[PDB]
């Protein structure tokens, strides 16, 4: 019976994946969209407040390739809400 | 300085372990109210 | 608070540690490592690594340390030398408080502080990176690798393991 | 967020439960009354000396099982793997060891500690 | 609204625990042909509160070779952790959804033993000494069974998280397929949890009271508090574990009812056990388990970690 | 470097003085010992699970089973100081001198 | 070193799709054959291109092919999608398993309406091949020239000159 | 011979655990060779789509991969759901 | 110890030091270390003895603290560069963290306080073993990350070692001191070229293997630890006396027996990287070893000690033993110097 | 290694685990597998000697895409003149800064 029963569920849970692979465009693009866009916001508020700088030229590459690199969290989040840095951080780490 | 000892085993010192006199009852549900059992026991060993 | 919130884990973290490595009673020392072994899972779990985590409550905190204090049960020098049985061991304890109490303050001022190393002082959850997982958690296909690709090391730790055995034994048979 | 506050929440509820366990009957005790007892009888100053070796070395072959236990922790996910062979024999391996451990240990006396 | 949930699972166990002293101790008397507690209040009823406020009223004498920060730790431990076993169970939806529930439940059940040696040598005698290295001797050894038992039956599962242990069960019961595990999952139940013949922790008329030799009045309502939470939570760790429940989404007052009704009838057979058998001995209580209970759990392991491979019945992870 | 890691840094160093710094208890320098590789068992997985090496979440365990290991020796070699001397006290442990 | 161009908010202010998770998941298997031209376009602009910057205008176009997607089924059985998106809701896991008959019922329009039809299972874990016009990227990773590796070795061995040459050893 | 069925079944006499675990685990490694679901279950364990398969870059001349996740062409499991 | 598990505990020491020798991986260089001394110490249990007891204690603290802290030199290389593989090594911190993690384990600086005390309390043949192939595995990573080592650090503490090691050596009664002593010295001289050139501080190692197998099968054959007890010998067997001290005159480097060979080519090194006051210092120290080398060489052939009349039975029997590679040890340890230029071969 | 049995006999001991761009499980990738593969093939058939100088802007990248050192100082010089600057009431962080 249990064999019968587990085989099912290994069919259940590829027709769940399935549905996730058809929903990883409509996310990959809203989520490309968002991460770039936030990180706009922060190099706009970067080139409001590092004006009075001695030298601080806006949008360094710390990196020194050209190729696009992953924004790391620092970066992304830093200059958000205690809410937004921890919802985002830990926010799936917690949830008990 | 005393140099070792040739078979290198070094003198066993004193006797390093105890029998544990126990001290079993009354009080001792066991004993029946009035056992006043005392034994040698070399752990469970008796 | 939940800003620096890994900050603490780690502040107890070191204060745990400072406990046992001020030489206390043996069971005392055991209780300040199994309370660094408690926080120390948190800061595991913060970063996601709950099966690791996990794993240090199963087998160091109720692994190693309950057979601890099995030799504690069986040293039992004449007195306790617990913390008031000793001065070296408060000053041992006082000491260990102050100069992790100082760095931090160097480091949460100006957060150049270059013992040994160049560190940064900031926010613990800066460091973390952002992506999905998707389904798979990472930490769990990491370990579950021991039985695809981590057969050398399967070997190797199991057949020291049936060494483990045989030395134990033969050791404490005493001839 | 939840998880140290259940766990918070649970030693609180522990501690002030003995704390009014503690202040509450308004403590009498005396000398006598704080005196160890020893089956009603007389202690004759003990509990700091060593026991043998049996209590020791069942623990460390307790310690050195779960350590091997602790390796067998992940099989739930490792047969979720691709290559089911490689991870079915390694598998076993482990667990003829662990069998091998305990069978050298009952050849060799062993389990039957000492007394 | 998180924390008066908390309350709503804490405190209804406290009052669950005061009422199992005295429904054990009338079943207990009722299979000695007695009546157990019928004066105090209705059918007893008053009972465990007569015994709860008593002893609170009596006062906490300390030992006087004690360190009292020593003496007074390790209730907080016991009792904390016991309350804190049922933070991820599977009632209806988990409290605690933690994916890894069943680590989380055996590293808590593992460092309970630490309140056994904390209290032996915090008593400082030597009957409450050796009472206590035996307690945990008896302890440590058996939850390499447990461990082992869970790997095997959580094998089929799918996951160690405790809420898919009801889809697991959604058509037959986990107890057929691994029924011989399921008699080795419950008698190692007993002895981590110190009850008769694995008794000898305490042992009431060899030991005295074990490592409640001394423990009296204030806080030995703690370890006892501790030790029959524990009874519940080891019995509904087994109810969900081989003993599973259908389970309606818009109907969990179903599955509760279940689930309930099975837990006391695991909690019933507990002291049914105890008013039946002698009481075991230290060298058998090891023997049976390295000699006659570790190579059974081995092979039963064995067995079933390939049997999802011979079968191509693995479980989804998810 | 982020400020946590000082922090498990500096648990070892000051794990690793206590382990040096000797007193009259080697059970106590065990302890040190133990909870030294603690430090690195908790370190490891900081980088480990930071920087995303999945085939490197090994070492945690595999770090822990070996120094897990050395427990049984340390401590099988404390009973065996504690058997011919009775005690686990380090001054009197000095019987090779010459 | 540079600057790290960023894409202005002009471009970003595109069409997105307001639904909840359930209704994305309700009709995921309708949604994911029906529209995978985009939706691959897109997404292999991701694992060719590897630069988020890149895939920008193919990534308003599967949005876009989301709304032309989320908006034919309102000018029909739009009904039969409200519960089952709703029972959907409901599961904690949205687990189809619970909720067949809805799934029926939505399934049986398409059939018809819009004369869809539910992919199989295995179908959509399918590897597809996408046809687009855009030229394969020269170095993905803008990788720099190479070092030259050292000349090899080269030519017949021959006997070592005067022997071992090593002070007075004469072979 | 007569000494194996003897010892064997004199063993049983004595210890019926060991036995016990020793066929138990005697079987549990046989058959998992001889067992013929073994390479059905690695099949579908390869059959689970944990990431996304990506798409190829059509060029012509690859007729196995289909390009609908709904034609004939390509990888295709109707023996699972029977299975 | 049961032979079989005598010879399996022997055969896991072999292949630890086989698979430190044998890893790409910094991990398996570790679970090498540590898998050998899991299994070391029982070896030293062997006779139990509460001397010996003492000795594998001394012995394990040591070894365990430093394969332990030989883990953050892993994990603080990992930390700054994420690579596992046993190569050049990515901070100087981390290099020098190991650095002494090594030695440690080899005994050559300070750290070397418990390579004679350990030898003392543990059999003549557990301290072959000891001094002989457990300083296999820690020269090896040496070996492989030579090319990342701060010379200054790691010259330091071959000086102190060859100094130490040597100045301490006249002061010795026990023959096991001695040699554990000899040891500390040896390992300084093939320490001090490990930065310039590998390939002859495996050509030390080779040839200081030889005496040392030379020398404790030759006192095992004696059955004799003490100075004393070595001055009988000559009575019952004066052969033996005689090739003791050809390899003691050997293994003081005097040419053209075999120990020379080594200091030679070491001296030649250095003096080829412009180093010419370094070997200088370590070949006046040379001597010091070549002291106390006589000394035993005056007490056990050159001079004849008094004997006991309770040697008389001795006479009449005879010894069991097989002294497995004995005859082609000493022959390859005394005279090999003309066959110099095989160390190419090394290479 | 000091012996490499592995590449004598070409079988895979500890080498799948040494570096984080090779073959992982389900293919899921390290943090840094983009640069780290830059620089390994950047350091292949090279020697030590030379790739340490050569192959250098490809380590250092590498080395701060974990590290993430001069990126975290960026940000700490970020937030410290931001700090530095409203508290004096000069600029104001606009609404999505507080969402
Ligand atoms: C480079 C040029 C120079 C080096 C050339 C290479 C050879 C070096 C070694 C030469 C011989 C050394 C020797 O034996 O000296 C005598 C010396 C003393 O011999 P002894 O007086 O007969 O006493 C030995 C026992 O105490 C006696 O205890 P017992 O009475 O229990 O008898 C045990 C004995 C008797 O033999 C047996 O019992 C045989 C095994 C039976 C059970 C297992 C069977 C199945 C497995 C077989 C494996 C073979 O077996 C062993 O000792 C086990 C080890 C040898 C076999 C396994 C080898 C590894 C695999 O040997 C030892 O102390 C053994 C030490 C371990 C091996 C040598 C380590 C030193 C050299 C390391 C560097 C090598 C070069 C590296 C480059
Ligand atoms: C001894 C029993 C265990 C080893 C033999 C049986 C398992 C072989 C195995 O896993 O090989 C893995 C590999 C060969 O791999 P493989 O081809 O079996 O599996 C590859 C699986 N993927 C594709 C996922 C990586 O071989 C080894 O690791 C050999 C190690 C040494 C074995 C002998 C030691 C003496
Ligand atoms: C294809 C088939 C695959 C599977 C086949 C498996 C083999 C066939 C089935 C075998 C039996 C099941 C597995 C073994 C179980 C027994 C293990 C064992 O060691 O037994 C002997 C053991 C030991 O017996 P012993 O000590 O007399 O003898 C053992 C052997 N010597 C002497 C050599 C040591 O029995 C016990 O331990 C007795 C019970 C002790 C605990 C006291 C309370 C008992 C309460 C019983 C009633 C309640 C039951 C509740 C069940 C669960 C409910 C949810
Ligand atoms: C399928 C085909 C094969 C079927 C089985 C055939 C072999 C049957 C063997 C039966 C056991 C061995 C013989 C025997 O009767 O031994 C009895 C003896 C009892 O020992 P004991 O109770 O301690 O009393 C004496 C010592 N004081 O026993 C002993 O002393 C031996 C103790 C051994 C300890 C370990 C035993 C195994 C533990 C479980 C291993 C894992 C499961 C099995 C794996 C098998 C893999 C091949
Ligand atoms: C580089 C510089 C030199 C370095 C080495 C120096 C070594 C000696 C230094 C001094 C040592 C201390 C002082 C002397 C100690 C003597 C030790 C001893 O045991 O002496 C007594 C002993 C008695 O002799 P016995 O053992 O009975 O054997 C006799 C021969 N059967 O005598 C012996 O046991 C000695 C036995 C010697 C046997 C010699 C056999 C020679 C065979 C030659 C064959 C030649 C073949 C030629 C072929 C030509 C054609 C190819």
């Amino acid at each position: 019976s249990m064999m019968k029963w587990n085989r099912e569920r290994r069919r259940l849970q590829i027709e769940d994946f399935e549905a996730r692979i058809a929903l990883m465009p409509l996310f990959q693009a809203e989520k490309d969209r968002r991460v770039l866009q936030m990180l706009r916001e922060n190099l706009e508020e970067e080139a409001i407040i590092m004006k009075d700088v001695p030298d601080w030229k806006v949008g360094e590459s710390v990196f020194h390739t050209t190729r696009w690199v992953t924004p790391m969290m620092g970066e992304l989040y830093g200059l958000r809400t205690n809410e937004e840095i921890l919802s985002a951080t830990y926010g799936f780490i917690w949830y008990t | 300085w005393k140099p070792p000892p040739w078979n290198d085993v070094d003198p066993p010192k004193d006797t390093l372990v105890s029998n544990l006199t126990l001290n079993f009852g009354p009080q001792h549900p066991a004993a029946h109210g009035v056992l006043r059992l005392v034994m040698e026991l070399s752990g469970e060993m008796v | 608070m939940t800003m620096y919130i890994a900050f603490i884990l780690s502040t107890i973290f070191v204060i745990g540690f400072v406990g046992f490595s001020s030489k206390p009673s043996p069971i005392y020392g055991g209780l300040g490592l199994i309370v660094s072994g408690g926080v120390g899972c948190g800061i595991v779990l913060n970063f996601g690594g709950s099966f690791l985590g996990l794993m240090v409550f199963l087998i160091y905190l109720g692994g190693m340390l309950v057979v601890f204090g099995y030799t504690t049960a069986m040293a039992t020098e004449m007195y306790p030398e617990v913390w008031v049985s000793n001065k070296t061991v408060f000053g041992a304890f006082v000491s260990g408080l102050m100069m992790e109490f100082c760095m931090v303050y160097y480091a949460l001022k100006e957060e150049e502080v270059e013992i040994i190393f160049k560190f940064n002082g900031l926010g613990d959850w800066v460091i973390y990176d952002t992506g999905d997982s998707g389904f798979f958690s990472e930490e769990a296909m990491g370990i579950a690798a021991l039985y695809s690709y981590g057969t050398w090391l399967v070997i190797v730790t199991g057949w020291s393991l049936l060494i483990g055995v045989v030395v134990i034994m033969e050791i404490t048979r005493g001839n | 967020m939840n998880i140290m506050l259940t766990l918070l929440t649970n030693v609180t509820l522990a501690s002030l439960l003995v704390l009014i366990a503690f202040w509450l009957p308004q403590l009498n005790a005396y000398s006598e009354k704080t005196s160890p007892y020893e089956c009603g009888f007389d202690p004759m100053g003990s509990a700091r000396l060593p026991f043998s070796m049996k209590f020791f070395l069942v623990a460390i072959t307790f310690l050195l099982f779960d350590l091997e236990i602790a390796l067998l922790l992940p099989l739930p996910w490792a047969s979720q793997t691709n290559n089911l062979k490689t991870m079915l024999t390694m598998a076993l391996f482990l667990l003829i060891l662990l069998a091998a451990s305990l069978a050298y240990e009952w050849t060799q006396k062993g389990l039957e500690w000492a007394e | 609204m998180f924390m008066i949930n908390i309350l709503s699972l804490i405190i209804p166990i406290l009052l669950a625990v005061a009422f199992l002293t005295l429904v054990e101790r009338k079943v207990l008397g009722y299979m000695q042909l007695r009546k157990g507690p019928n004066v105090v209040g209705p059918y007893g009823l008053l009972q465990p509160i007569a015994d709860a406020l008593k002893l609170v009223t009596k006062e906490p004498l300390r030992p006087g070779t004690s360190s009292i920060s020593m003496f007074i730790i390790a209730p907080i431990l016991g009792l904390s952790l016991a309350l804190t076993m049922w933070v991820p169970l599977p009632m209806p939806y988990p409290l605690i959804n933690m994916n890894l529930g069943v680590l989380f439940m055996l590293a808590m059940s593992s460092l309970a033993v630490y309140s056994i040696l904390w209290s032996g040598w915090a008593s400082n005698s030597k009957y409450a000494l050796i009472g206590a290295l035996r307690a945990v001797a008896q302890t440590i050894s058996y939850e390499v069974t447990l461990a082992i038992i869970l790997l095997s039956v959580l094998l089929m599962n799918g996951s160690y998280t405790l809420s898919t242990l009801i889809t697991t069960q959604e058509h037959i019961w986990m107890i057929f397929t691994s029924w011989p595990l399921a008699m080795m999952w419950f008698i190692s139940t007993l002895a981590e949890t110190n009850r008769a013949p694995f008794d000898l922790t305490e042992g009431e008329s060899e030991l005295v009271s074990g490592f409640n030799v001394e423990y009296a009045a204030g806080p030995f309502a703690m370890f006892f508090m501790a030790e029959y939470a524990n009874i519940i939570m080891m019995n509904a760790f087994t109810a969900i574990l081989f003993l599973g429940a259908s389970h309606d989404p818009h109907t969990p007052e179903l599955y509760t009812i279940n689930f309930v009704l099975k837990t006391l009838a695991l909690t019933i057979t507990f002291l049914w056990i105890r008013a039946s058998y002698p009481r075991f001995r230290y060298d058998q209580l090891m023997h049976l388990l390295w000699k006659s209970f570790l190579p059974l759990t081995l092979a039963l392991c064995m067995w079933h970690i390939s049997l999802p491979i011979m079968t191509a019945s693995i479980p989804p992870q998810s | 470097m982020p400020l946590v890691y000082m922090n498990i840094i500096m648990a070892f160093a000051i794990a690793l003085a206590g382990l040096l710094m000797y007193r009259s208890h080697l059970m106590s320098s065990l302890l040190c010992l133990e909870g030294m590789m603690l430090s690195l068992f908790i370190m490891s997985t900081l980088i480990i699970l930071n920087t995303h090496f999945t085939l490197a979440n090994m070492m945690p365990i595999i770090l822990l089973v070996f120094a897990a290991c050395e427990a049984a020796l340390g401590l099988s070699l404390l009973v065996m100081v504690s058997n011919t001397y009775g005690t686990d006290y380090v001054q009197n442990l000095n019987l090779l001198q010459c | 070193p540079g600057i790290v161009e960023l894409p202005t908010l002009e471009d970003l202010k595109v069409q997105e799709v307001k639904v909840s998770s359930s209704v994305l998941k309700a009709a995921a298997h309708h949604y994911g054959a029906q529209c995978d031209k985009p939706n691959k376009e897109f997404m292999l602009c991701r694992w060719e291109e590897k630069d988020p910057r890149r895939c920008l205008e193919e990534g308003k176009l599967v949005n876009q092919c989301a709304l032309d997607f989320f908006r034919q089924i309102k000018r029909h059985c739009a009904e039969p999608f409200t519960e089952y998106w709703t029972c959907i809701d409901y599961s904690g896991l949205q687990l189809f398993r619970h909720c067949r008959k809805q799934q029926a019922k939505f399934d049986e329009c398409v059939l018809d309406k819009l004369g869809w039809v539910r992919p199989d299972l295995g179908e959509l874990s399918k590897v597809t091949k996408v046809k687009t016009d855009r030229p394969l990227p020269e170095n993905p990773y803008h990788s720099r020239a190479r070092p030259e590796p050292n000349p090899e070795a080269e030519g017949d061995l021959k006997p070592a000159k005067h022997g071992s040459r090593l002070f007075f050893w004469t072979m | 011979a007569g000494r194996i069925a003897s010892f064997l079944k004199n063993a049983w006499a004595k210890e019926p655990v060991l036995v016990a675990s020793f066929a138990i685990g005697g079987l549990a490694i046989i058959l998992p060779s001889l067992s013929p679901y073994t390479n059905y279950a690695i099949r579908i364990n390869r059959a689970t789509p944990y990431n996304y398969p990506v798409p190829l870059r059509d060029d012509g001349n690859m007729p196995d991969v289909p390009s609908h996740p709904q034609d004939p062409q390509g990888p295709s499991l109707e023996w699972l759901k029977n299975l | 110890m049961n032979p079989i598990i005598y010879t399996t505990l022997i055969m896991t020491v072999m292949s630890g030091t086989m698979l430190v020798m044998i890893s790409s991986h910094w991990l398996l260089i570790w679970i090498g270390f540590e898998m050998n001394l899991l299994a070391m110490i029982p070896v030293l249990m062997k006779n139990f003895n509460p001397r010996a007891t003492e000795a594998a204690t001394k012995y394990f603290l040591t070894q365990a603290t430093a394969s332990m802290m030989l883990m953050m030199a892993i994990i603080i290389n990992l930390l700054y560069s994420g690579q596992w593989t046993i190569t050049k090594m990515f901070n100087p911190v981390a290099m020098t963290m190991m650095t002494m993690a090594l030695a440690m384990k080899l005994g050559l600086s300070p750290f070397h306080f418990w390579v004679p005390e350990v030898t003392q309390g543990i059999s003549l043949q557990a301290g072959l073993l000891l001094l002989t192939w457990q300083k296999l595995a820690p020269l090896s990573v040496l070996c492989q990350i030579s090319q990342s080592i701060n010379p200054n650090l790691m010259l330091t503490m071959a000086m102190l070692s060859i100094l130490i090691g040597g100045w301490g050596g006249l002061n010795q009664t026990q023959l096991r001191k001695i040699m554990a002593y000899s040891s500390i010295a040896h390992m300084g001289w093939m320490t001090a070229v490990l930065p310039y050139n590998t390939t002859m501080t495996i050509l030390n190692l080779l040839i200081y293997i030889t005496m040392t197998l030379a020398m404790f099968m030759l006192l095992i054959h004696s059955s004799a630890t003490t100075t004393l007890s070595l001055s009988h010998t000559w009575n019952k067997m004066p052969v033996i006396t005689s090739l003791m001290m050809v390899t003691l005159l050997s293994m003081g480097g005097l040419p053209p027996l075999s120990g020379f060979m080594p200091k030679w080519m070491i001296i030649q090194e250095m003096t080829k990287n412009e180093s010419i006051i370094m070997p200088t210092l370590m070949a006046m120290t040379a001597l010091l070893n070549l002291y106390f080398y006589m000394r035993l060489a005056y007490s056990s052939s050159l001079t004849m000690f008094p004997s006991t009349n309770n040697m008389k039975m001795k006479w009449q029997f005879e010894h069991t033993k097989q002294m497995k590679l004995l005859p082609t040890m000493i022959v390859l340890s005394t005279l090999v110097l003309p066959m110099t230029p095989a160390l190419s071969s090394l290479n | 290694p000091f012996f490499d049995v592995q590449k004598r006999l070409g079988l895979d001991l500890d080498r799948w685990m040494t570096i984080q761009s090779a073959e992982q499980p389900h293919k899921i990738p390290g943090r840094c597998h983009a640069f780290e593969k830059e620089w390994i093939e950047c350091a292949h058939g090279i020697g030590g000697i030379r790739a340490e100088k050569e192959c250098k802007i490809e380590f250092d990248d590498f080395v701060e895409c974990l590290l993430r050192q001069k990126t975290m100082k960026r940000l700490s010089a970020i937030k410290r003149q931001r700090d530095k600057l409203i508290k004096e009431g000069k600029y104001t962080p606009p609404p999505h800064h507080l969402g």
